[PDB]
């Protein structure tokens, strides 16, 4: 897609941002900015601009899953397109992304070669 | 994750023996002192006293293990130890991370304690 496309990874604090962060730079994707929680992630929302959401689904003051559904609430981001990296892979926590409207799920631990697919799938799909 | 914040362990031991109230009466305790730990954390972050820096952290570490609180224990454990490599550099996210998750774990504790009983 586009390269100026702006990404936010939301995470509180683990590996995942690390990781996340230079599969993107590698992609070709540098404007990326972090957030801690569903909260954080809000707030730094607001200032617009954001294409992307991937975050994590265990965080304080607000879960991934709440931070999902906050954002289809919202119409003026009602599509922004978010993806869930989580390590939580029972049936109650994968049903509940689908129908909050989750564009793709991602189970921790994962590599490389998926979390490109997963995201070179929904740039197709939605055809950034 | 409820495993890597609790220290199940422990707790499934004190509740054999004694019984619930010491934890959340220790836990009433944690949450009174604690915002007034941080606080203080935070103060000598920027104002770069090593020393009170380590204190602090060793006073947090004891006041988490106490009540069971893992995670909280162990991430005091690395703000009192400047000898580990690259402790500066390092240093201000582990309280950045105090900072934000205390309370969170503190209710996954109290969770817990209900299920269990």
């Amino acid at each position: 897609a586009d390269k100026e496309l702006k990404f936010l990874v939301v995470d509180d604090f683990s590996t995942m941002r690390r990781i996340v962060r230079n599969l993107l730079k590698e992609l070709g994707f540098n404007n990326v900015e972090e957030a801690e929680d569903g909260v954080d992630a809000l707030n730094k929302l607001q200032a617009g601009g954001y294409g992307f959401v991937i975050s994590d689904w265990n965080m304080p003051n607000m879960d991934g899953l709440e931070l999902l559904k906050t954002i289809r609430a919202d119409g003026a981001m009602s599509a922004l397109p978010v993806l869930m990296v989580t390590a939580e892979a029972k049936k109650e926590n994968i049903i509940a992304a689908a129908q909050a409207g989750a564009s793709g799920y991602v189970v921790k631990p994962f590599t490389a070669a998926t979390l490109e697919e997963k995201l070179n799938k929904i740039f197709e799909k939605l055809g950034m | 994750k409820s495993e890597a914040l609790l220290d199940i362990p422990m707790l499934e031991q004190y509740l054999e023996l004694v019984g619930p109230k010491l934890i959340t009466d220790g836990l009433a305790v944690f949450e009174k002192m604690m915002p007034g730990y941080v606080s203080v954390l935070e103060s000598n972050l920027t104002a770069q006293d090593k020393k009170g820096i380590v204190e602090e952290g060793h006073k947090i570490k004891g006041a988490a293990g106490s009540v069971g609180l893992r995670h909280l224990q162990q991430l005091g454990q690395q703000i009192q130890s400047p000898d580990l490599p690259a402790w500066e550099d390092n240093v201000g996210e582990w309280i950045e991370e105090m900072k934000e998750e205390w309370r969170h774990d503190v209710e996954v504790l109290k969770a817990w304690v209900a299920k269990a009983t």
